[PDB]
């Protein structure tokens, strides 16, 4: 079964460089043509640049060509983007892609790309517990200021998943903000703990948060 | 050139059946792709070569076209067929992309859970104060949320994010923030968010900071 | 010659699928009802979302014409997403290609592609569907991991066909590794066990194929066609694979062991772009029990007798032999873009004669280019090149013409008698053809008269309408009906009797019959189960002696048959035939009593002698020889008169000589009859008594082998006489002597040399050509002009190198050809002349010390070059002479030889000797 | 008196015809059975049938058009001739013939017509960019030859089929080179893009126009592309009055007939054409390959020769598929393309060397003996052809046009043309076996005095039944009178063996195995000399033992061919120039050579004394050559004269002669200077 694992994404300055890896297993990787498709924001598919099996002809999105190189290890079986003189436009999520004549038949997760002058910055987070009665209590966690994306949510560790529903990030002046919210039964809480738990892998910081009564 | 891609959105009963249509600016053969995206998933596959379909697709999804036109139906289309579409073109440099058309799938209407929150403590002692609102579990996608202060409509500061489709029962969650300053939100009494939906009239939660 | 083109049971499909592509015949063990096969590959059909995919037809040749699909399947492409071909059914020509044996049917699609799951390419790996009573199994061992044109994606196994003796699948892959071409074979049985539908590379534990070959044999068909045969002796038939372009587009022919893919006899075209190999099949031609293999090559460019090249077609024909050494000969078509080697298939014993044979398509040929099929039997020697018979396209082109032949099948007796029909495709028309074979009856008739000598006066018979008597004799017809396989018990002749036939033509009706009183007489003759030689008498009237002069022309008494048809028939309208080879012409000659005496017995007294005028043969080419036969009459005269010589077949009989005016002119015959040659010349019917007859007789004696160191010929002369029928016999012989004049030549490359070469100095020690000299390549050589070939002679050569102390000639190489081998007693080339790269005046072997040089030249042709050519280096110290100035010279070589044995060792053989002298002239040009 | 006729025509007035050209009979009672009859036309003249009543036609050779043949190309209005005779009425008897001649010139300034076919697989790219500067500078040089020349332009890149192109595996094939980050075209089949034009610019921006596609098979199309160049004649552009030059440039191996059974392509090409409006060869997916004789057909039908322009690595199948394709020629293409326009000035060059002439729609019973002229006057027999001439020179063919027996009466046309000509001799030929009084006979029963017979040429003819001297004797039985000359000089046969005398004339009774002719039963059709078994090996047909050949075959054997292919060499000449050619085979020359054509000569004297002879003229009006006016033709070497004899390193022999003014001239004999022979001579020998 083919496997497609991209990293290396992140925030970079405006004119920085950037290496993205890809790598690939389950196949026999030099008997085919790799590529890098890239979503915009607008969630637009972009088809950047690609690397014929063997690397010998390598193609590139003309508003690419000069500032991107795509270049693969066949012994090491990974695939590579080396970026430079970055611009906001090259912000997306960056995915590696394994060919069937000119389709891209197997896909990888994505690696994101942000490319902004706004510094790495933690999320602040608040519990959102209900003002001074149902069988049903809704609460949440909201998860203010960070950058750059991506943020994730669980409650409790992952033991609460149902009643979960987490926001996407809404970005305002340079920083992000999500909520989560989860409902619970009311006889559970606050005789049950319900915590948020984030995590913001940018600047490695987790944060735990009970949700306490007003 | 460019591939024109319609309709961008769809919204399609289950059992009814759909199609969408792909434009190019010159002849592209037979090399035109058809590609599925879900929430938070990278794209698929579902037809390549314009009507060549690929092994553990439904045969509801059936491509067809040459040159400038092509097509992709999907014959009566499950919950499951939510999620965006692209098609590709692979004739010649750059390869191109479809804008993509968003596959929505209509269900019963439902009106929204609606919970209003107060700024944390913890908020109000670095200076800032957001008021939350959460809007859960309704159907159609098209709400109307306004928030009120002291009676007063606010627009100023207000953040909506709404959730994509979800996969079991075809609703949707959408969150109302409306953040202030702290000294600014001791000014005002009560708050409100306001939801206007079809379904009813709209659906009013409040917080009185007095209380 | 007894297929019939009256009543062939013709079967056809729906237009345009092209049924006739390929035919075969099915005869399971299950019943006594066989089917034909014919295939058609842009067939439609049933299975859903395929176009064009082909299909394969059963027919019941009783009637009953309607042709039926076989049930190879009935679904849609296989799935992997749903309505994703994995396979694609569709445009792959079903029935291109057909072949079957017992209960088994083998369809072949070599259009068929495939999409591995590994890659989205289709590839044209060509498959084949197996009908194995009710079972099927997919047969594609070329679908693999080995997915494109490197590999076996390209092979498109299914253009050629066949299966081995008991039971293995021979698929044809000619596109196979860059189209180098690929055999595929494996044993049915295993395919069928072994087939598991969820795996479409499945591997074979007795899986063979032609190895992967290098880039040599790029493009060059390996599997376009192929057969199978016993070549490497017995056991396991062999592979008989047809490979087109190998060869630079001459193509080849490889035959295969049939237990390991290794080449184990190879055959060319000797012309480009025939495609040697379009039609490869094979045979016992010869009913000797080892198959042969007939290679056809339909683009075969001939040369007609204005030079211009023509295509018809080849077939080549490599006849086997014990030792794997295959004697060969060569069928053409006779027309134009008649293409002769489209199809060759086996037709088996077309007579029953022990012989097993074969037919030849020529799809384009005829007026109105319908297709021609030839006819012929196997002879003990080969095949009979000439048709016997053809069958013919009986159809228009709708568009394209049918391709008669193009596929073809035989061997196979469909209809209650062992005679073999041909199933010949027309795939242009959408057609196949079951041309049946009569059975065929060799019919011995004789005719003999009792009274052969007549008297006029022993009038004994009574003529039935008056009181006179009639001279007469007794004419009697004897009938045997003989055949084999299945014929009416029963046979009806129609026997006509003719008296006097070279008289009725105009002329006085010398003789009648007693009871019709006319020169002829008819019967319908019942002749049944062959030897049972019934007859019937008629008695013939001398006509009377008062009114018709004549006396000594001889009566000549006639037989001519027909062999009837309806009534001879069987209720299919299978009507018998006589067989090609049997006359329907058989005579007698009476003649009427002349001279004789008094006792009425003609007494004749024949004597032959022979002057000869040439007393030898030459061996080793075509000697004319002519004998002056003289046949006398010294006694009474004879019935009859002919000139009988038993004469070896090396001696090849031209004719009566009509050049000389004092000899006869006999008119003569040439004829091999039951082990014999034999020349027969004509003296003449009546012969009167004191006739004398000289003929020369001219042969043309070959003879070129160590035979006898005579050629003799046995004369007699002879007559159908009452009396001495035989003259003895005169035996002559002729002397054969060996004749080997041998031709001594010779040259100097340059004929001379001038002294001022530039830049030419001399070393203390030289090397490299120029610090020596100039180089002289000196050609000696021994012709064999005359036609005696030898064993064994000596060239020797004396070459004169130190005059006074100066070494002049250094010899630089001896370039030996031919049987040469030469022994020197002086050391070679002593200056080391490493340059390759290629008494004053006459320096003669008398003057300079010489090297000798012997060569021994072994067995030499006749018109064979024995040649010795010596290379060497003209050397600057010993021509720039220092004592005063320089001379001219003659360097002068001399090439002598010897002819010692020859192969002809019970001949008279004298030396063959000469000599020749090869110089070049030195000079200096300027002073 | 008594010759021939006297006993083989008497009983026929066509016979006596068919019998001899000498014979004549007379008519209207000239001469009432007299006595002679038939023998020659001065026998009976003498004996009273002097009145032309004798029925004697004779053979003719007329000329119906001559117009006289052009010295220059660009000499139009009236059409610029390139033979002499045009029309031409053959009149024969039976087992007779006439002689004509066939002049023909390569007409200097003569128009050219030629294309430029193209491969365009992806390996030309660069081809078809050096190509930019032709057409413009092919043209330039061609000027040279004729004042006239146009150029076209067209490509072929292998049948859109299957197993040629890449199958459409995936839709990326549909336009390919997706494979490698550039872009190329699909796979057509023939294409044809300009017609032949005068401006010859055009051809410059019509390559530059052009770009390759891909090919899986590497074998070409470009056998279908040649025989649709050679046969659309409509859009090729080919002028009839004008010289038509295929090229053919190509990097590859071709594909060829039968070999398209792997596409599922089986249909024979009928070699039509088959390229529609859209300049397209439509049949390139249903048409299987023209094969070398179709090829070879349809070229010299319409007068086309063929260029290959092939890379060198090829060079083996395209030699060899011209040996099958008579007419083309092959040379030696750079990579680079460069030199189209040196290998097409040389290969026009070398199609003008050489004269043929090919008769189309030639009966089978006549047989066209030709002995050509090669130089000056001497003739050589068994040549359709001439090697080694100039533009501006000319050659003469001899012809002799026999007829066997007697064909029926209807007018035929031999086409008598050179190859690569459109001006043709057409013969039109007629055969008068016909007795006039054949046609004016009414035989009617009667007037064969009393009886029953028929009637022709002025005398009663009874047949069977009532023969005798007039009409008598029906069936023998009054026979035993008249005696007669039944046999030459009274011998006292009754007839010559196989026969008897009936009143006045034999009656044959043999029937056996052939047939019997004549009054004395003197012809017996199966008694002739054998050659392997059978009177002269089937290759003719007896009359009175005298065999008459067949088409192309000569001697009393018929064992003779007039055919020379066989003895041909490998350089056009018959036995390689040195040798005389009898019975298809070659007779040795005295210096020694052998084998079939002379190839090999080991005792032969080396180059140099064979070399030194063409120097001795060409350079110094000297020699053999000099005073038989052959140089010129003979050594078609070059021939440069240096300071100096080099050490060049290569495959260059040292010559070396004293001249007649004592003088030594040293001279090098260079093999392969790419395809050419090469003389350098010294510019000063030395003397005393």
């Amino acid at each position: 079964e083919v496997q497609l694992e991209e990293s290396g994404g992140g925030l970079v300055k405006p004119g920085g460089s950037l290496k993205l890896s890809c790598a690939a297993s389950g196949f026999a990787f030099s008997s085919y043509d790799m590529s890098w498709v890239r979503q915009i924001p607008e969630k637009r598919l972009e088809w950047v640049a690609k690397v014929s099996s063997g690397g010998g002809s390598t193609y590139y999105l003309d508003t690419v060509q000069g500032r991107f190189t795509i270049s693969r290890d066949n012994a090491k079986n990974t695939l590579y983007l080396q970026m430079s003189s970055l611009n906001s436009e090259d912000t997306a999520m960056y995915y590696c892609a394994r060919h069937n004549y000119g389709s891209f038949a197997y896909w990888g997760q994505g690696t994101l790309v942000t490319v902004s002058a706004a510094k790495t910055t933690p999320p602040s987070v608040y519990p959102l517990a209900p003002g001074s009665t149902n069988s049903m209590v809704t609460l949440g966690c909201l998860v203010k200021g960070y950058f750059p994306e991506p943020v994730t949510v669980t409650w409790n560790s992952g033991s609460l998943s149902s009643g979960v529903h987490t926001f996407p990030a809404v970005l305002q002046s340079d920083l992000y903000t999500l909520s989560s919210s989860v409902t619970v039964p009311s006889s559970t809480w606050p005789s049950e703990t319900v915590t948020c738990n984030v995590a913001h892998p940018a600047s490695s910081t987790k944060v735990d948060k009970k949700i306490v009564p007003r | 050139l460019v591939m024109t891609q319609t309709p961008a959105t769809l919204s399609v009963t289950p059992g009814d059946s759909v199609s969408l249509s792909c434009r190019a600016s010159q002849s592209i053969s037979n090399h035109l792709h058809w590609y599925q995206q879900k929430s938070h998933e990278s794209p698929r596959l579902l037809i390549k070569y314009a009507s060549q379909s690929i092994s553990g697709i439904p045969s509801r999804f059936s491509g067809s076209g040459s040159g400038t036109d092509f097509t992709l139906s999907i014959n009566s289309v499950e919950t499951e067929d939510f999620g965006m579409y692209f098609c590709q073109q692979s004739n010649s440099w750059p390869h191109t992309f479809g804008g993509g058309t968003k596959l929505e799938i209509k269900r019963a209407d439902a009106a929204p859970t609606v919970s209003i929150f107060p700024p944390s403590s913890e908020q109000l002692t670095s200076g800032g104060a957001s008021v939350v609102c959460f809007l859960n579990n309704f159907y159609p996608k098209d709400i109307n949320v306004k928030w009120k202060i002291d009676g007063s409509e606010r627009q100023n500061g207000v953040l909506n994010s709404w959730t994509d489709q979800d996969s079991k029962d075809s609703t949707y969650s959408m969150s109302s923030t409306l953040t202030l300053t702290k000294d600014e939100y001791e000014r005002h009494n009560s708050y409100t968010c306001e939801a206007t939906h079809k379904t009813s009239s709209p659906i009013v939660k409040s917080f009185n900071r007095n209380e | 010659f007894n297929l019939d083109v009256d009543s062939p049971a013709e079967y056809s499909g729906p237009e345009g699928s092209y049924f006739g592509f390929a035919v075969d015949f099915f005869v399971p063990s299950a019943s006594s009802r066989m089917f034909l096969l014919v295939g058609a590959p842009k067939a439609n059909t049933t299975q859903p979302g395929i176009v064009e995919g082909g299909q394969v037809l059963k027919c019941d040749w009783s009637s009953t014409r309607r042709c039926q699909p076989i049930e190879f399947d009935a679904t849609g492409n296989r799935d992997y997403a749903k309505d994703d071909p994995l396979e694609f059914k569709s445009h792959q020509w079903f029935g291109a290609s057909v072949r079957s044996k017992q209960d088994k049917i083998l369809a072949c699609a070599p259009l068929y592609h495939w999409r591995t799951e590994m890659k989205q390419e289709r590839e044209p790996v060509g498959t084949c569907f197996l009908q194995d009573g009710t079972k099927t199994v997919e047969y594609a061992p070329c679908r693999s991991q080995d997915i494109d044109a490197d590999g076996q994606g390209f092979c498109q196994g299914g253009f050629s066909i066949d299966f081995t003796k008991a039971d293995r699948v021979l698929l044809g892959g000619p596109g196979s590794f860059y189209w180098q071409g690929q055999l595929i074979s494996d044993q049915v049985a295993e395919i069928v066990s072994k087939y598991d539908p969820n795996v479409y590379s499945i591997k074979y534990n007795n899986q063979l194929a032609t190895r992967t070959a290098q880039a040599i044999f790029d493009d060059s068909y390996l599997g376009y066609s192929v057969a199978v045969g016993d070549f490497n002796g017995d056991g396991i038939d062999d592979f008989v694979s047809g490979v087109p372009r190998a060869a630079r587009t001459l193509g080849m022919v490889y035959i295969y062991d049939g237990k390991n893919m290794s080449s184990l006899y190879n055959f060319t075209g000797e012309q480009m772009a025939a495609y040697f190999g379009f039609s490869v099949a094979a045979t016992d031609i010869n009913g000797d029990d080892y198959a042969d293999v007939f290679i056809g090559a339909p683009l075969f460019m001939d040369r007609g007798s204005d030079g211009k090249l023509q295509e018809v077609g080849q077939v080549s024909v490599s006849l086997q032999r014990a030792s794997g050494d295959f004697q060969t000969t060569k069928l053409n078509g006779f027309e134009v873009f008649a293409r002769f080697g489209s199809a060759i298939a086996p037709l088996g014993d077309l007579d029953q004669d022990g012989f097993n044979d074969i037919a030849i398509a020529a799809p384009y040929g005829g007026e109105d280019k319908k297709g021609i099929v030839y006819i012929f039997n196997g002879r003990s020697t080969g095949l009979n090149a000439v048709p016997s018979q053809i069958l013919e396209g009986q159809w228009a082109a709708r568009s394209m013409p049918p391709s008669f032949g193009y596929s073809m099948k035989g061997a196979t007796d469909i209809d209650k008698n062992g005679y073999p029909d041909l199933i010949v495709g027309a795939f242009g028309v959408d057609r196949a053809i079951l041309y049946r074979a009569r059975p065929v009856i060799t019919v011995n008739a004789g005719l003999e008269v009792y009274p052969s000598i007549l008297n006029q006066d022993n009038k004994t018979c009574s003529l039935p309408g008056t009181a006179l008597k009639v001279s007469c004799f007794n004419v009697r017809f004897c009938l045997k009906a003989d055949g084999k396989g299945v014929l009416p018990r029963k046979l009806n002749f129609q026997v006509e009797l003719l008296l006097d036939k070279l008289k009725q033509k105009g002329a006085i009706r010398r003789a009648l019959f007693l009871y019709s009183r006319s020169p002829s007489h008819s019967k319908n003759m019942t002749i049944s189960r062959g030897g049972l030689m019934q007859c019937e008498e008629l008695i013939a009237y001398l006509r009377d002696e008062s009114e018709f002069r004549d006396k000594l022309t001889p009566i000549t008494i006639f037989m001519e048959y027909r062999l009837d048809y309806r009534t001879a028939a069987d209720t299919t309208g299978l009507q018998p035939i006589l067989n090609q080879f049997t006359p329907a012409n058989i005579s007698r000659q009476a003649h009427i009593l002349l001279d004789c005496g008094e006792d009425n017995v003609c007494k004749p007294k024949l004597e032959v002698s022979v002057d000869s005028d040439q007393k030898k043969i030459y061996i080793g080419d075509d000697n004319p020889l002519t004998l002056i036969v003289k046949a006398q009459n010294q006694g009474e005269g004879a019935y009859e008169a002919e000139l009988i010589v038993s004469i070896p077949l090396q001696a090849d009989f031209i004719g009566v000589v009509r050049n000389n005016e004092a000899l006869a002119r006999l008119s003569c015959a040439f004829k091999t009859e039951n082990q014999t040659r034999q020349v027969v010349c004509d003296l003449g019917n009546p012969m009167k008594a004191g006739t004398q007859l000289l003929a020369g007789l001219r042969f043309s004696v070959h003879q070129q082998s160590e035979m006898d160191t005579s050629v003799k010929f046995d004369l007699q002369i002879q007559s159908s006489n009452l009396f001495d029928k035989v003259s003895p016999v005169v035996s002559h012989k002729v002397d054969l002597a060996v004749l080997a004049a041998v031709e001594i030549r010779g040259v100097s490359s340059p004929d001379h040399i001038f002294l001022p070469i530039p830049n030419w100095e001399h070393k203390e020690n030289p090397e490299t050509e120029e610090d020596v000299g100039p180089v002289v390549q000196h050609i000696y050589e021994l012709r064999n002009n005359g036609p005696s070939s030898f064993s064994k002679a000596m060239l020797h050569l004396q070459w004169p190198y130190k005059y006074n102390n100066n070494t002049l000639l250094y010899i630089l190489h001896y370039d030996i050809d031919g049987p040469m081998n030469c022994t020197s007693d002086m050391e070679i080339n002593p200056l080391r002349i490493k340059i390759s790269s290629l008494d004053i005046h006459t320096l003669g072997c008398g003057v300079a010390q010489c090297l000798k040089i012997v060569c021994q030249v072994g067995r030499l042709d006749r018109g064979k070059s024995a040649i010795l050519y010596v290379k060497s280096l003209l050397w600057t110290e010993t021509f720039m002479n220092k004592e005063n100035q320089n001379h001219s010279y003659s360097l002068k070589s001399s090439a002598s030889f010897n002819v010692i044995e020859f192969p002809y060792k019970n001949l008279p053989i004298e030396d063959i000797t000469n000599s020749t002298l090869v110089t070049t002239n030195v000079t200096w040009g300027i002073q | 008196g008594p010759n021939i006729c006297t006993t083989r025509g008497v009983s026929s007035c066509q016979q006596c015809l068919a019998v001899s050209p000498m014979c004549a009979w007379c008519s209207d009672e000239a001469l009432p059975l007299g006595s002679p009859r038939c023998d020659l036309k001065e026998n009976l003249l003498k004996d009273n049938c002097a009145p032309e009543s004798i029925e004697f036609p004779v053979s003719e050779a007329r000329v119906l058009e001559d117009r006289p043949l052009s010295d220059k190309g660009s000499g139009d209005s009236s059409q610029v001739t390139q033979v002499s005779p045009q029309r031409i009425a053959l009149r024969l008897r039976p087992d007779d013939s006439k002689n004509f001649s066939i002049q023909v010139r390569q007409v200097e300034d003569y128009p050219v017509d030629i294309y430029y076919l193209m491969d365009l697989s992806y390996s030309m790219k660069d081809d078809l960019w050096s190509i930019q500067n032709l057409g413009t500078k092919l043209a330039t040089q061609m000027r040279k030859l004729t004042s006239n020349l146009r150029i076209g332009f067209g490509a072929f890149v292998d049948k859109p089929v299957s197993p040629y192109m890449y199958i459409s595996p995936p839709e990326a094939l549909e336009n390919p080179c997706y494979d490698m980050k550039t872009t190329c075209l699909p796979m057509f089949g023939y294409k044809h893009v300009l017609t032949l034009t005068d401006q010859v610019t055009r051809f410059n921006e019509e390559v530059k126009k052009q770009s390759v596609s891909r090919n899986r098979d590497a074998p070409e199309g470009g056998f279908d592309a040649i025989m649709q160049a050679t046969v659309c004649d409509e859009k090729i552009g080919w002028r009839n009055d004008a010289s038509h030059l295929l090229v053919f440039t190509t990097d590859a191996k071709t594909h060829i007939a039968l070999d398209g059974r792997l596409a599922g392509i089986v249909q024979p090409n009928d070699g039509q054409c088959h390229v529609g409006s859209d300049n397209h060869y439509s049949a390139s997916t249903t048409m299987d390959y023209p094969s070398l004789g179709l090829m070879t057909e349809k070229l010299s039908q319409k007068n086309i020769n063929l260029i290959f322009a092939v890379t060198e690595n090829v060079v083996n199948l395209y030699q060899n598929y011209s040996e099958l394709i008579p007419g083309t020629t092959v040379g030696v293409l750079s990579m680079d393309s460069s030199n189209v326009l040196q290998l097409i000035v040389d290969a026009y060059g070398k199609i003008r060397s050489k004269v043929e002439l090919e008769v189309r729609d030639l009966p089978e019973e006549l047989s066209l003996s030709f002995n050509a002229t090669c130089l000056n006057n001497e003739v050589i027999p068994g040549l359709k052809s001439c090697m080694g001439l100039k533009i501006g020179d000319t050659v003469s063919f001899s012809i002799e046009a026999k007829v066997r027996g007697c064909p029926q009466e209807k007018e035929k046309s031999f086409t008598i043309k050179p190859v690569g000509f459109k001006d043709s001799l057409i013969v039109q030929v007629t055969f008068d076996c016909d007795c006039a009084c054949q046609a004016q006979a009414e035989p009617n029963s009667h007037r064969c005095n009393n009886g029953n017979g028929t009637f022709e040429c002025g005398v009663c003819r009874c047949g069977p039944g009532w023969l005798g001297s007039q009409c008598e004797c029906s069936e023998e039985d009054y026979r035993p009178s008249q005696q007669d000359e039944c046999s030459p000089r009274e011998g006292q046969p009754v007839c010559s063996q196989r026969g008897e005398c009936l009143c006045g004339q034999c009656v044959c009774h043999s029937s056996d195995f052939g047939k019997i002719t004549g009054k004395y039963c003197e012809c017996d059709d199966f008694s002739c000399v054998r050659y392997k078994g059978e009177m002269c090996s089937g290759h003719g047909q007896c009359s009175c033992g005298d065999c008459l050949c067949d088409s192309d075959w000569t001697g009393y054997y018929c064992n003779c061919t007039t055919r020379t292919d066989t003895c041909m060499s490998s350089n056009g000449l018959l036995c390689s120039g040195r040798g005389k050619c009898e019975c298809g085979s070659c007779v040795c020359i005295q210096p020694g050579s052998y084998g079939d054509t002379c190839e090999k000569c080991p005792t032969c004297p080396d180059a140099c004394t064979f070399k030194k002879e063409c120097v001795e003229c060409k350079k110094f009006d000297r020699g053999a050559l000099h005073d038989e006016n052959t140089c010129n033709r003979y050594c078609r070497d070059e021939i440069e004269s240096v300071k100096e004899l080099k050490d060049t390193g290569k495959d260059a022999v040292n010559c070396t002669y004293k001249n007649e003014d004592d003088c030594v001239v040293r001279f090098q004999y260079y093999e392969d200077s790419s395809g050419k022979s090469i003389l350098y001579v010294v510019e000063e020998p030395e003397c005393p």
